[PDB]
């Protein structure tokens, strides 16, 4: 029993478990598709630089705590905090996790260490607060281009943006490397990969995958998509940047 | 915040007063201070208060699923709290080694030794048993605890009295203290600690020692024994060197010692219960 | 200097951001923004924002009330919010936020926890309703109070069925069944300054150079659910009946608020 | 750590085919393997790479199954990270490795082909079997994860759960039947257990068996799974630096090879082990 | 005008020089911010190029300024203060002064007495003179008879009135208190 | 290359080191008092020739017997290497004539009651002490070096002893 | 099943007096500045001492006096058959931290390293009995190996009363039985004990009994020990030259 | 490529392959030391009860009238001539923190650290900023010592400019007992390298220049016949220590010249360990005597 929250029942299971049905399956599309995105930052106040970013069923926000007191020795420090609201997902969990929030927080902060440059933030630690509303697909892929639209709008310097993307298998007798899918089409999967990277010096940053199965070639294919992918993304990230910039050129 | 530092005057004054076998207060090394047993108006209330050292002790029921291993026998969950009343270092999650020691020898003490009837509290032998638990709270922090938390969770667990229940087959119906009368716990020895304190390396040794003769000594032997003369615990701490006839004779001290506090505890007790037959909600035992 | 700077407006019956002492800032809401959850509810006052979502599962009743149905809510301020918050467990303000919104779920009486037994004694619904905060400029227990009414009322859930040869429960995700809500709690909160200056829905600063606060919950049907009075430099009846007429006032303009958008569905 | 001139020295040095050891960049060193070292266990292992010592041990209990897969078991795993490694870890400091750790051997075996779980059922939704792993941590002299893995595989190789007949009746009333016959316990395959492998890069120039004074000298490190076969379960990268696409594929195809030889050679050295019999004495910390 | 984003080139070297928000690579300058571009030319035609984020575009207390500050933390050897207005732009980025013993009159007389001049929870304003160097403490001087308190509040909850050098007074109830006044 | 008595002896340099060296790692200061020390040393300093030998009590004669046991074995261990080297000059090169003023000091004494014992001048007796004191502190030194601690205790109390009025006193030029 | 058979056997198939074969060593892990090894019996313990060393993140903590001594104490998991959790941080392996830790204070000798630390670690991988003893033994052995000064050598073992006897070095069977079972640690050369654990209901006249029967066993354990760690010193010297 | 795995082998003790029956006097705590009159007390002991009882493992050393006891494996205590080889830790306004193999944190004073070349005046504030930019966290220094102070802390400077900061080289850590006291700890091999033995565990090695105080930073590349060189020796060194064998110049030379046939890396696979560690101390000791 936690004594720092409401006294819940012990065990809750969800009605899902007790269905009677075969999920209907999404079928066919076209594979090198990506998903309508919505991205904006400069969403929240009281925050030095905040994103939102949606993708679908997707719905990330991120916000970036600046620089708090706390060479090679003098360099700074960011602290990643990935988090997926209790109400994401068809299962719950419990707000404190212990399993794949901190597996992904470790993603995240291998992937924004690289691009940004913590030099000229010595004595210093970026809190990056994530935060998952939705689930409805790639995640950690939208978590990274959440983060680095935050960094890049509380003003801390880079090399260059990061851009993410998720890739799934299907797992048909030709199987195919599906391009930025659904949670159904992940959750029917064989096997799941995430690509992130900095499309102007053209360099990984953060990868990642699993697999039911593969095998090098596949593997190989897999990761020149999504690569594809995060180029035909970058400007709609661009575009965010440029239109937070005018309205606050507007307020002032 | 910190407790204040010692002074070497009073280090050396201590000492030497050891030394020439004179306490602080003007008792003896072979006697405890003035224990005083109250009660309270619910059944499981106990506040005992030796000297300034008050603890608080409350036992409370409930009903649950048991564990495996043990389907026929219940449960009980000791714990002992120490309250920022009783001295400023008491910070929450700070003193932690004495926690955990303190907690651990209760629990060995009363536990191990089967001090009460797990197997009387059974209801339903692998669906429902009964879980006793026993709070324990340090209100004034004046030297000897262990005596102190014992003699309270024994003064508890032998005034207290559980919600009686009926039984057929697996039908299970408690009742309300007013619709009938509850039913006591079931004790078959009462074990209370005793406490011993070692000056110079093991040289000198006191009894019921008070703050400063805690921050000033290097070892403690705990002895837990009963009226019928069965070690039920002992443990050396400090990191201090001792002998065979030291613990010998320390035993011997414990036996008379805790023959005297039963008999207390017990006419505190008596005493209640008379008080409750008469009109009153109170019991009180001096020492 | 902000508590003078402060003052100046004050007593030009005004405040630095344009409000007039009595009045709040835009409010809004949005309904069903989010599948993955039975029921959704976003609100923002201007820069506050706050969002609860309401998950539906089941579990087993307590023996002294076997027709229940819990209701678990749990706020969370996380540090994105704002920086008075740091990552880890909650702090106090989370937790006292979440016993408020628990005692209002168990005064008003919204909602009847008979109203979630299927087979009483072996199954009852549990409503995990989980808010969160996403910007602390003030005032979040308003927010988080009509968030939870809102997603409440959205919050559609399925019908189950027992079968005695399996000896288990079905469900029927197809069809459905909204969730009846009797009462309808509206919160309004006031900053108390040194004396007699009562303002209405005060912001960040505003509360942390005040010398106390209150919040009041008025039910539909001119009655109360809760008077938060946390501390403060004192009041007196006479500023506390302005306060319940404004309530009251705050209550019609919001309900209206959601009677449209659940029309706009 | 260490300094900068170490670091230009060993970066030559790997980017001219030398190192410390006097050992190329396709060159592990020889990992001392044993097996059946501990004995209240269904299976053990240990192995000593270099100065890195691990210790595993394999408890097969019986469990509930999982609701959404009863018709087969699970593994799970623990990592004690214990602070004789170096004294930085304590009661709390090492959960973030050992989390870490635990998280990789989970993401590599939701592969549904590496260990058949099928067989590790007794009766679907009423019982199964559960196979809870302890990794031990002694030392921390680099190429972690391949030894963990190096592991985790001679343990499951020797493991031995026994034969239970849970035998239903009415009125709720259970019965397991043992089979009395210690020589008559079943053995899981491994042919698909994989071994994990660590390409550290340093300058322009990838390398197997990264020692921590050459870690300390890289930028980026790609994790491969790989099987016997040649497929790759999983892909991760770890490190604090940037890595380009195009060495991601030479990465690959080195992790595969060496995945090879090193499931060739474990294979060898256990089954003459399994072989030899009790007269190898379990010489192990002694 | 344009703004930029933390990826994008703007200029070879041959066209240009980093100034501040950039950094170079083969041949190339790339920006690391999201903000506006800027090329200042000098006499010399040779361009330099920077990147800006205007919200708090920069501000500098130098040598010969005149900052006000308030009175947090005192000892018998020095005042700690935090910066509010340099001049009178505020800064949202309150940073962090400091005042000596001596570094307190234009008479320098070592029977000066924080307790005397200064008290926690004032405003002043002082001269800086040394930025620092690890947590950049400004070390302000009041060096001055124009320099130092303006507003003190009293015992409790009243504002007093600058009568004299070194003595302050409540306008509702009469009570001598003693700072380093201004002026 | 060095061994322990090196690191023992390098420390002292105002006198023969060989020789209290050999008395220590022989045992003689682990056995006396803190003054009888003080005298040996004055052995040492004192360099001066005087009209009359003197006559000295037991307590406080017997170690200088064993310091010139020890001052026989360096020197017949320096006559094996052929140093060009005389024993009878080298052992009569240490004059104890101050041992009993010395004593006669360290117990809390009065100049007067002193400069009569010896027909001596008075400067001679302050350099003696002044060397003297240099010598204790350095001997102080050594025994902190070994690992020994009664010892430097028993030399700093001599120390102590020794500086009371004048041996001591400041110079009106400072 | 049984304990003490009537002719005077075990189920081990030894006496009460005696014990079980310890098999040590010294030296296992040399990325530190001590270590050991030891099963006594089925039990294994495995030890380490990391030196005398600096105190990082100050916090106001180095004592000035003398040493600071930090004992660490664990149980893995697959230690019993019953799979457990939380090795550390539970509220009895830091008390067995706190036993260790006012043990070794007392004999390591720490007047001689002030301002310094010396991290004991200790990690159980098999427990059958005599869990406590095992690892004051290996942190014996591994502070002999570190040259860390100390007393004299701190030997540990349990005793229990059965059937009007004492037994010595209990296994887990009689250990689960429920009886009286003493565990205790002394320094042999001047006959003090440094600890003196105890858990279990029993009369206080048998008390002597199993004291001084712990106390041999403890002297046989030390003889044992002491052995080892002679030949240790041996081959080392021999190999230097 | 090539990977091999391996069972493990049980040792074989006693090291009877020598038969020496040394003739020392062992001891263990407890242990009752000769109790006679006056007996002076060394590191490694202590008394009770008027008796001088052991504190440590080793063999005892009666020097004309000090018992003293010389352990085989320790922690760098300090002496006062001592070169040593250090790892720096921190950075502290006054001084830099150092990290030997002792029980504390040694310690090099702003004042003690040379300058460039000889341009000596005196220290102020700038070289106080300068204390980071040239000694950075992390380097290495080849100091001797100053003093130890009665904390136990040692305080190390550098003499001359032979001292001072190191260049890219390779290191080994191994344990102070192994290392002869002796003179010139610093050799210039005839290998086609240089090597630097602490009084401490810290091991050097470095390729010989030709022109002969690390003021700067000469990082360029060391041709492949001088890397080779270096990592055999540093095998070599691991070689000689997983033996427990004295190290200093003939023994790491004869070492190397033993490890020609056998290649670069194959010398640490534990038969051919055992069998060069043989040969060398076989020849060492036959041709000393």
């Amino acid at each position: 029993g936690d004594h720092r929250r409401i006294r819940g029942p012990e065990e809750s299971q969800p009605p899902q478990l007790y269905a009677a049905d075969e999920e209907e399956a999404p079928g066919t599309r076209d594979p090198t598709r990506l998903r309508p995105v919505y991205a904006r930052a400069g969403l929240l106040s009281q925050a030095k630089g905040s994103a939102y970013l949606e993708a679908g069923g997707t719905k990330v926000l991120c916000a970036v705590s600046g620089p708090r007191q706390a060479p090679a020795a003098l360099r700074g420090r960011l602290l990643c905090d990935f988090r997926r609201a209790p109400f994401a997902g068809r299962r719950r969990r419990a707000p404190p996790g212990g399993c794949e929030e901190r597996e992904l927080a470790l993603a995240l902060q291998e992937a924004l260490e690289p691009a940004v440059r913590l030099g000229r933030y010595p004595r210093a630690q970026l809190e990056v607060s994530a935060l998952l509303l939705e689930d409805g697909g790639s995640a950690l892929a939208a978590a990274l281009t959440a983060a680095a639209l935050a960094l890049a709008d509380a003003g801390v310097e880079m090399y260059d943006l990061v851009v993410g993307c998720g890739l799934s298998l299907a797992p048909g007798p030709a199987p195919t490397w599906l391009l930025d899918p659904t949670r159904l089409e992940e959750e029917r999967a064989a096997a799941g990969l995430t690509v992130a990277l900095m499309p102007v010096l053209n360099q990984v940053a953060g990868l990642l995958g699993s697999g039911e199965g593969g095998l090098t070639e596949s593997w190989a294919e897999a990761v020149r998509l999504g690569l594809e992918g995060c180029q035909r993304l970058y400007p709609v990230l661009q575009q965010s940047l440029v239109r937070a910039a005018r309205r606050r050129g507007a307020a002032a | 915040m910190k407790e204040t530092p010692l002074s070497n005057c009073e280090r050396r004054f201590l000492l030497r007063a050891i030394e020439e076998k004179k306490r602080l207060d003007g008792r003896q090394t072979y006697d405890y201070r003035n224990i005083r047993i109250s009660f309270g108006t619910d059944y499981g209330c106990c506040i005992v208060e030796l000297g300034k050292t008050r603890v608080l002790g409350q036992v409370s029921c409930e009903l649950v699923s048991p564990k495996l291993n043990r389907a026929t026998e219940g449960i009980l969950f000791f714990n002992l709290e120490l309250s920022q009343m009783a001295a400023p270092a008491f910070e929450p999650g700070r003193q932690s080694d004495l926690l955990v020691k303190l907690n651990r020898l209760m629990e060995r003490c009363l536990r191990n030794s089967k001090c009460i009837d797990t197997e009387s509290l059974c209801v339903v032998a692998g669906e429902k048993v009964w879980q006793i638990r026993v709070d324990l709270h340090l209100l004034n922090h004046d030297g000897n605890i262990i005596d102190a938390a014992s003699i309270a969770a024994i003064v508890a667990l032998c005034h207290f009295r559980r919600p009686d229940v009926s039984v057929q087959g697996d039908e299970v119906t408690l009742y309300t203290p007013e619709e009938r009368d509850p039913v006591p716990l079931s004790i078959h020895h009462m074990p209370i600690c005793v406490s011993f304190a070692f000056f110079q390396q093991g040289t000198y040794l006191l009894v019921d020692p008070n703050e400063r003769e805690e921050r000033v000594m290097d070892g403690l032997l705990v002895i837990a024994m009963n009226k019928h003369r069965e070690i039920c615990t002992i443990q050396s701490s400090g990191g201090i060197m001792l002998l065979k006839d030291q613990v010998l004779r320390c035993s011997k001290i414990a036996g008379v010692k805790v023959a005297e506090i039963t008999e207390l505890i017990l006419k505190a007790l008596e005493n209640d219960q008379k008080v409750r037959k008469e009109g009153g909600k109170f019991g009180f035992a001096e020492s | 200097e902000p508590l003078e700077y402060y003052r100046r407006f004050l007593k030009e019956n005004c405040r630095p951001d344009g409000r007039e002492l009595g009045e709040f800032r835009t409010t809004t809401v949005n309904i069903g923004s989010i599948s993955t959850a039975d029921g959704s509810a976003l609100v923002k006052l201007g820069n506050t924002t706050v969002i609860c979502g309401v998950k539906a599962e089941f579990a087993a009743p307590s023996t002294d009330a076997p027709d229940k149905g819990y209701v678990v809510p749990n706020v969370d301020l996380p540090p994105l919010c704002s920086s008075r918050f740091r990552s880890g467990p909650p702090g106090e303000e989370a937790q006292v936020a979440s016993q408020f919104i628990a005692d209002v779920i168990e005064n008003s009486q919204i909602i009847q926890k008979e109203d979630l037994c299927i087979s009483p004694g072996k199954l009852v619904w549990v409503l995990y309703c989980d808010l969160i905060c996403l910007d602390y400029d003030g005032n979040i227990l308003d927010a988080c109070t009509f968030a939870l009414l809102a997603a409440l009322k959205n919050v559609q859930l399925p019908e189950v069925t027992i079968n005695e040869e399996t000896a288990l429960a079905e469900v029927n995700l197809k069809k459905k069944s909204y969730l009846n809500i009797r009462t309808h709690p509206v919160a309004t909160s006031f900053a108390v300054f040194d004396d007699t200056l009562l303002i209405v829905d005060p912001t960040g600063e505003e509360e942390h150079l005040a010398t106390g606060t209150l919040t009041i919950v008025m039910d539909e049907e001119g009655k109360l659910c809760c008077l938060h009075k946390p501390g403060g430099s004192g009041l007196t009846g006479a500023k506390l009946q302005d306060c319940m007429s404004r309530a009251v006032t705050r209550h019609k303009e919001v309900k209206k608020l959601m009677d449209e958008v659940i029309k706009s569905m | 750590t260490l300094s900068e001139a170490e670091k230009v020295y060993i970066v030559h040095g790997v980017q001219e085919d030398l190192r410390v050891d006097g050992r190329g960049c396709e060159d592990y060193r020889c990992v001392e393997v044993e097996t059946d070292v501990v004995s209240n266990t269904s299976g053990s292992a240990r192995v000593k790479l270099g100065h890195t010592d691990i210790l595993v041990g394999v408890k097969a209990e019986m469990g509930t199954p999982k609701l959404e897969k009863p018709n087969e078991g699970y593994l799970e795993f623990f990592v004690d990270c214990s602070a004789s490694a170096t004294p930085e870890f304590e009661g709390r400091g090492g959960d973030d490795l050992g989390t870490e750790i635990a998280n990789t051997l989970y993401r590599i075996f939701n592969n549904k082909s590496s260990v058949d779980l099928k067989t590790l059922c007794i009766s679907p939704r009423e019982h199964c079997w559960v196979l809870y792993v302890d990794v031990l941590l002694l030392e921390c002299g680099g190429n972690l994860f391949d030894a963990i893995s190096i592991a985790v595989k001679a343990a499951l190789f020797n493991t031995r759960i026994p034969r239970v007949r849970v035998l239903e009746d009415e009125e709720g009333s259970k019965d397991i039947e043992l089979s009395d016959d210690p020589y008559d316990c079943i053995r899981l395959s491994v042919e698909n257990v994989p071994c994990i492998v660590t390409l550290c890069k340093i300058g322009y120039r990838h390398v197997v068996d990264a020692t921590l004074q050459e870690e300390a000298c890289s930028l980026a490190s790609l994790l491969v799974s790989v099987t016997s076969k040649g497929v790759v379960t999983c892909m991760r990268k770890v490190g604090k630096g940037s890595l380009d696409p195009e060495s991601i594929f030479e990465m690959m195809e080195t992790g595969k090879r060496v995945g090879k030889v090193l499931h060739a050679s474990l294979q060898s050295v256990v089954h003459k082990e399994e072989s030899l019999g009790p007269k190898r004495q379990k010489v192990g910390f002694l | 005008v344009r703004y930029c984003i933390p990826g994008e080139r703007l200029c070879n070297l041959e066209e240009g020089s980093p100034g501040s928000g950039t950094y170079t690579r083969h041949g190339y300058i790339f920006s690391s911010l999201a903000g506006c571009l800027m090329k200042s030319s000098e006499n010399g035609a040779l361009p330099v190029v920077s990147v800006v984020r205007e919200t708090e575009s920069q501000l500098l207390p130098d040598v010969g300024a005149i900052v006000t500050c308030k009175v947090s933390s005192i000892n018998s050897r020095f005042a700690k203060v935090h910066i509010l207005y340099v001049g009178s732009m505020p800064l949202k980025n309150s940073f962090r002064g400091t005042i000596r013993k001596e570094d307190v009159r234009a008479t320098e007389k070592d029977k000066v007495e924080i307790y005397k001049s200064f008290r926690p929870g004032d405003i002043v304003l002082a001269k800086v003179i040394s930025l620092g160097d690890a947590q950049s403490n400004y070390l302000l001087t009041t060096a001055e008879n124009e320099l130092g308190v303006v507003v003190a509040h009293s015992e409790s909850g009243i504002q007093m009135v600058p009568i004299s050098w070194c003595e302050m007074q409540c306008p509702k109830t009469h009570t001598k208190e003693f700072r380093k006044v201004a002026r | 290359v060095i061994e322990m008595k090196g690191r023992v002896a390098c420390e002292i340099s105002s006198a023969d080191e060989l020789l209290l060296t050999e008395m220590m790692f022989n045992g003689l200061f682990n056995d006396l008092s803190a003054e009888q020390a003080t005298a040996l040393l004055s052995c040492f300093v004192f360099q001066e020739n005087s009209s009359e030998m003197p006559k000295l009590t037991e307590q406080l004669a017997g170690p200088l017997r064993q310091m010139q046991e020890c001052a026989k074995r360096i020197a017949k261990v320096s006559a094996e290497a052929k140093l060009e080297i005389d024993e009878e000059t080298y052992l009569s090169s240490f004059k104890p004539h101050l041992m009993d003023v010395v004593y006669t000091w360290a117990t809390g004494a009065t100049f007067a009651h002193i400069c009569k014992m010896t027909d001596v001048f008075e400067g001679s007796i302050i350099r003696c002490m002044r060397r003297l004191e240099e010598l204790l502190r350095q001997m102080c030194q050594a025994a902190k070096a070994i690992g020994n601690t009664e010892l430097e205790n028993k030399f700093a109390e001599g120390i102590t002893k020794i500086k009371r009025d004048i041996v001591f006193a400041a110079s009106l030029y400072l | 099943l049984e304990l003490l058979s009537d002719q005077g056997y075990r189920v081990d198939g030894r006496r009460a007096g005696e014990l079980r074969k310890i098999q040590a060593r010294m030296g296992v892990f040399a990325q530190a500045d001590g270590s050991a090894y030891i099963e006594q019996g089925n039990t294994k313990a495995l030890a380490v001492v990391y030196g005398p060393h600096e105190i990082r993140g100050s916090r106001a903590r180095a004592l000035p006096d003398r040493a600071l001594v930090n004992c660490q104490y664990s149980s893995a998991t697959f230690s019993t058959g019953e799979r457990k959790r939380r090795p550390h941080g539970d509220r009895k392996s830091c008390e067995m931290g706190l036993q260790l830790r006012q043990t070794f204070e007392a004999a390591i000798l720490t007047q001689l390293h002030p301002r310094s630390q010396i991290d004991i670690y200790v990690q159980v991988l098999q427990a059958d009995g005599g869990t406590y003893a095992a690892c004051v033994n290996a942190a014996t052995l591994a502070v002999l190996d570190a040259g860390i000064p100390m007393r004299d050598f701190v030997c540990a073992c349990s005793a229990g009363f059965v059937d009007g006897t004492a037994l010595a070095d209990l296994s887990h069977v009689e250990e689960a039985a429920g009886g009286p079972q003493l565990a205790l640690a002394l320094l042999p050369a001047s006959g003090q004990i440094a600890l003196l654990e105890m858990d279990a209901r029993l009369h206080e006249d048998h008390l002597e009994r199993v004291l001084e029967a712990a106390a041999q066993a403890a002297r046989d354990v030390h003889t044992l020990l002491d052995r080892v760690v002679r030949q240790h010193v041996r081959e080392a010297s021999i190999l230097l030259g | 490529m090539a990977m091999e795995m391996r069972l493990p082998v049980a040792r074989k003790p006693l090291s009877e392959r020598l038969g020496r029956d040394t003739k020392k006097h062992l001891v263990v705590p407890g242990d009752t030391i000769t109790t006679d009159t006056g007996f002076m007390r060394g590191h490694g002991t202590y008394m009770g009860e008027e008796k001088l009882i052991a504190s440590v493992a080793g063999s005892v050393e009666r020097v004309n009238k000090l018992i003293c006891v010389k352990a085989l494996k320790t922690r760098y205590i300090g002496e006062v001539g001592d070169i040593v080889v250090g790892r720096i830790t921190e950075v502290q306004q006054k001084r830099w923190k150092v990290e030997t193999n002792s029980r504390l944190d040694s310690v090099l004073l702003l004042s003690s650290m040379n300058l460039p070349g000889g341009e000596l005046r005196r220290r102020s504030a700038e070289d106080e900023l300068a204390m980071r930019g040239f000694l950075q966290e992390g380097d290495l220094i080849s100091a001797e010592v100053q003093a130890v102070f009665s904390d136990g802390a040692v305080s190390l400077h550098t003499r001359s400019l032979k001292y001072g900061k190191l260049g890219q080289g390779v290191l080994v850590q191994v344990s102070p007992s192994l290392v002869k006291r002796q003179k010139t700890h610093f050799h210039d091999l005839p290998c086609g390298a240089s090597v630097i033995l602490g009084n401490n565990g810290f091991i050097w090695i470095y390729p010989t220049p030709e022109h002969k105080g690390g003021f700067i930073a000469n990082l360029e590349p060391v041709s492949l016949a001088d890397r080779e060189v270096i990592s055999r020796l540093r095998n070599c060194i691991i070689s000689l220590v997983t033996q427990r064998m004295m190290l200093y110049d003939t023994s790491i030379l004869y070492c190397y010249e033993a490890s020609l046939p056998h290649q670069i890396k194959d010398i640490l696979k534990p038969e051919i360990m055992e069998e060069i560690v043989m040969e060398t101390r076989q020849r060492l000791l036959e041709q000393e005597g």
